[PDB]
């Protein structure tokens, strides 16, 4: 009764169908707006409490986007912080008990209650999301670009090239996968580890998924922002 | 909290206690921690920087050598 | 689960949340900490003043 | 008070030479200085065999990043100046007094 | 007959087989570079995670064929 | 017909294999670094356990089918 | 007859023993030689992208195969 | 038949060929660096041994599945 | 009979494994050779673009026969 | 159809593979140490066959059901 | 059936990833050493490839027996 | 149907790959020691003879499977 | 049915893996000491290539089996 | 059937594999051994063939079997 | 279903452990980061 | 084309089958001969031309022979320097043209051209020889000796001996082995090569064969001089 699934859709269909991948971003986003409007609200030149929790997540983000590079660390600040912020919190809100076990209005089609990435269609969204960005910021920082990925050897071979295209190419779809499949075999996980002894077994993996939830927040955002960096030079 | 001292043949420059020495060992630049394991190496021309609560001093050195106990 | 509506529907979704964040929160919070290190860099040049 | 520096004119040379055979051997003629007043002539041989009583080094190890060889070969030359170095300021010590 | 969970099997472990080495030797470089040269992590922390999701990204390319094969 | 117990035995192995080198590489790493500087322990050391964790990644993963097929 | 699936794991799994061993290498040598010498560090990360692109080839060749023969 | 056979044996050995080499890797770094710097030993060690037997919770892992696949 | 889809992905992907560890070793030691001295940059790219030569021409005529594998 | 018999050959094999490697990098590692200097050399003699057991502990292991899966 | 194929495609596959892997350390090292003393690069330069010929051999080995697998 | 036949060849190849690197690291680790520090190159040579029989232990199981298959 | 030519393919391939990372890691590390100490180069370079040899023998073995498989 | 033939390939082609690598390292580590130090040549030689051979016999053994399985 | 025990009682023991391992070190940061930013500000209006 | 067989018989017995490796190999026994005698009768106290050459071979031979032992570069000189005359003439004959294309005076018979080492007889045979000659000197020089090979008891393992003992007696079968394997590997090679693109295709490797048949014969002898030293100490 592992009941392991790729996509879902929980009804919500009012001629338009609204999965409740839909429904979990809402819900994830108005806590983290809700968070937001906390921390500005009680806007102090000292910070303290959740303010300062805010002011030192944006800050060291911030931080280590200026250690990729300086230039840009502004501009595409937004892009990156949210996509952290986001996708961070799916992945935390996904650890929640109800992953699958609240669907008790006929199987148990589940209100999603999971991170969002572990749908398809939320990471390639955020993929297509940032490779666009990635060639915008290309073509306005070198210009016409594709003087690499496009032949013209000048001190590097052609031959490299067509293989970095094809690698830009690929690099989106990179991301999204590695963040739909790192989130959706760590919810089998519990899922499947759970059908073996339900109690006292979990934590462990559960631990390990909390911690892998962060870091694929992190490291998708600075994936993204690392590629601005290359696309830049 | 080590006990540095960077001598030359004429005089004493330094003998204080640092946090941190940024050494360019010749392989490679070396940093230094209160603790380090038993080591000798030989510099190059370069800029050594001395942490202290801090402060960096850059003590440029064109040459010469270091043992760390 | 690779519907072309609701792909655009979640971008949409994603497009809206970082102009809200950067319109709210992240505007606000770089303009504290702009002007705390230019007040800190005043103090440098304000010690420098008062020698 | 010369510096190092001024005898590395000399100790180049003849290290370069119990290096290229030239020689088998490099003393040093300096003047000692024992007493305020007594300054009495002495040698010292300048070869770099080293080896004193493992008491004195304790036999104390370290991991030679370039290379026990290398540091050997880097080390000996500034060991035999610093000699070098060391008589020529007790020579003019001994000289003043 | 249960060829298709020999092949979901195969994937995943192909996929395992290479960058498990890739990120043990990727983490052991960088803390060895950061043992040797402390004040280097500025940029050794950002390479190594870039590197680790590059190794990363052939085995979450394994996976997701295990998916596919699976449903 | 036992080809689903093969399946799961492959793919417990197969992905077993390569987390355990990774495994051990930074576990090394980590140790020389550790002999290198001490003081620096309480930093690389955790980056060695988090590198850690992605190898068990690759592994439980795999460990996750080596169920999905064990038991249905 | 399951040889289909079979097909596109092996694409997908061989294909991706080496470009995960490239890569951690690639990755790890750059950063060592950061390490050693941080001041031409930009230069060398140059040739470590390009390496990266290379063994990313032999990755994504696999996938294509892995979708070809996913899509006939 | 011996198909749960032959999946039990492959399952031993497949999950013990990786860790047996991440355990060897791991006492050769650990023994280097106490050789280095012998005074770090009982930390060292510390961690020599939640790397070893770590990587034994991978092989066992694999074994406990060929328990499963044997009788169960 | 699906033969012809498993030796297409059997060809593709044991002709990546090979060159992609082997360009990854190429990249690596490159780059640490640039690191210890800049100055023979000339010299070292040059026979290193050899090396990803070399491997990858194996590589590619695996995929060569994988392609002809597909035709005849 | 003497399935079995392939299935004690492969334990057996497989249980060598790993452990081999294993053990072989264990003692190259702490002749190393050893080399280096001898004073410490008795304390990781001690290391070197408790790594080594851990290690034998696999082969063991697939030995150890090399007979389950021969006389059983 | 179709294990012609197969066959084809295991001989172009494997037989070229220790090659590859050979060229690949060749390479790196022939770089590191002409990188740390260059006033014999050229000369060493002849053993690197006295080495990759003789690496190439092997895979070439593979090579041929691709053809002899399609004519026979 | 010659699977004994297989069973002793597999048994037989798969013992040979493990301990065939595990000697091989020991040995080159020892000569490399015994390279920089000859007067301790006895006592070394004690503990690489102790880990080479250890290796071959297990190279020889297999090589008893491959009489055991062959010989009742 | 075909078994013949992947006997010959399999033995091709499985002998070649090995001997050629091993005959690069030979050149290597060749070229490693040479770099290290020019005026040696008169003797280990002659072992060098009776290892070159020695190793690939071996691979070559295979070769002939496969055409032992060629032709009966 | 046939399958002697595969058994014979696999005996050859797997006692082949791991003897490369383990012979490659050997030679190897003595070269650059001797190349640091010369004097200790006829001892580390004298030490290197009496590892180097133990290996091939596993891969010899192969090759027996490689025999034993064709007749 | 006892899936959703199952999940509280896990989720509870890990916030519990969580907790227990890292409340002293957040919150702790979070107090030298706020104590560094009054002293700043004390240092700032002192001077001027 | 491209046909190869390990046995071969040739024909014309007087009483006994003159195999391949009678009237090849008896060619490059005869070519060795001569080389003793066409260049060693007038000699000079100044070496030149093929006396030159044959000087300066056997001073490159007797200083790689004092360089893997000098106890006894001269006790083995004549049987090690032998084996690898023959050996190096036969690689050389085997690339002649008509290797495979003689005995068509019915299939043809590749007797007479093929290389001396090819035939699995005449290579174990001087493996065998090798080996007799090595074990000789070893009991020679040590007396009884053996007391590695006797398996007794040691202060390293109790395990050794044994597999000290196998390598031993491999060591001849492993010599013929490789001379053959590699001898005939090249032949087969070049034919291969010949099969498809008979035309300028197979002209590097050839003639890289040609030199690695050199090498092999160096390797033989200093596998030989290696067993020397084996039994030496």
């Amino acid at each position: 009764h592992v009941e392991v699934a790729a996509e879902v859709i929980f009804d919500g269909i009012p001629g338009f169908p609204i999965t409740n991948s839909f429904v979990v971003a809402i819900i994830i986003d108005i806590f983290v707006i809700a968070l937001a409007v906390a921390a500005t609200r009680n806007l102090q030149m000292v910070p303290r409490g959740l303010q300062n929790v805010m002011e030192f997540i944006l800050e060291s983000l911030y931080n280590l986007f200026r250690n990729i590079n300086a230039k840009y660390v502004a501009t595409a600040f937004p892009l990156v912080a949210t996509i952290f912020l986001f996708v961070l919190f799916g992945n935390w809100f996904g650890l929640l008990p109800g992953v699958g076990s609240i669907g008790v209005c006929g199987k148990k089609l589940v209100p999603l209650f999971r991170a969002p990435a572990a749908d398809l269609n939320f990471t390639f969204a955020i993929a297509v999301i940032s490779f666009v960005f990635i060639e915008y910021w290309g073509f306005r920082a070198l210009g016409p670009g594709y003087l690499k990925k496009f032949f013209n050897t000048n001190g590097i071979m052609s031959f490299v090239g067509i293989i970095e295209f094809i690698s830009e190419l690929v690099k989106p779809f990179a991301l999204a996968f590695r963040l739909f499949g790192n989130i959706f075999a760590g919810e089998v996980l519990l899922v499947v580890m759970a059908f073996l002894v339900p109690l006292l077994l979990p934590l462990p993996f559960y631990g390990f998924e909390v911690f892998v939830g962060f870091i694929q927040a992190l490291i998708f955002a600075l994936l993204t922002y690392a590629f601005l960096n290359i696309a830049v030079t | 909290p080590i006990h540095l001292e960077i001598v030359t043949a004429e005089r004493v420059i330094l003998s204080d206690d640092v946090d941190m020495i940024s050494a360019p060992t010749k392989d490679g630049r070396v940093g230094i921690l209160p603790r380090h394991a038993p080591l000798m190496t030989i510099l190059e021309p370069g800029e050594l920087d001395i942490i202290k609560n801090g402060e960096r001093t850059p003590f440029a050195v064109s040459g010469g050598f270091m043992e760390v106990l | 689960g690779i519907n072309p509506t609701l792909f655009i529907a979640q971008l949409i979704n994603f497009l809206l949340l970082i102009f809200i964040l950067r319109a709210l929160l992240y505007r606000p919070v770089m303009n504290l900490l702009n002007e705390r290190t230019r007040r800190i860099e005043e103090s440098v040049r304000d010690a420098e003043k008062v020698r | 008070a010369p510096k190092l520096e001024a005898i590395l004119g000399v100790a180049i040379s003849a290290i370069n030479g119990f290096q290229s055979g030239k020689y088998d051997e490099l003393y040093i003629i300096y003047s000692e200085f024992i007493n305020t007043l007594v300054q009495r002539p002495a040698i010292k041989q300048l070869l770099p065999v080293e080896s004193p009583d493992i008491s004195t080094t304790t036999n104390v190890d370290y991991t030679y990043e370039p290379g026990e060889e290398e540091v050997l070969n880097s080390i000996l030359p500034r060991y035999v100046e610093t000699q070098i170095y060391q008589a020529v300021l007790e020579s003019i010590a001994s000289e003043h007094s | 007959e249960g060829l298709n969970l020999v092949a979901t099997a195969l994937a995943v472990g192909l996929g395992a087989i290479g960058p498990g080495v890739g990120i043990g030797i990727i983490v052991s470089g960088a803390v060895q570079a950061i043992g040797r040269n402390p004040e280097i992590e500025n940029r050794v922390v950002t390479y190594m995670f870039i590197g680790i999701a590059f190794t990363e990204a052939l085995a979450i390319f394994g996976l997701v064929i295990a998916f596919l094969i699976g449903f």
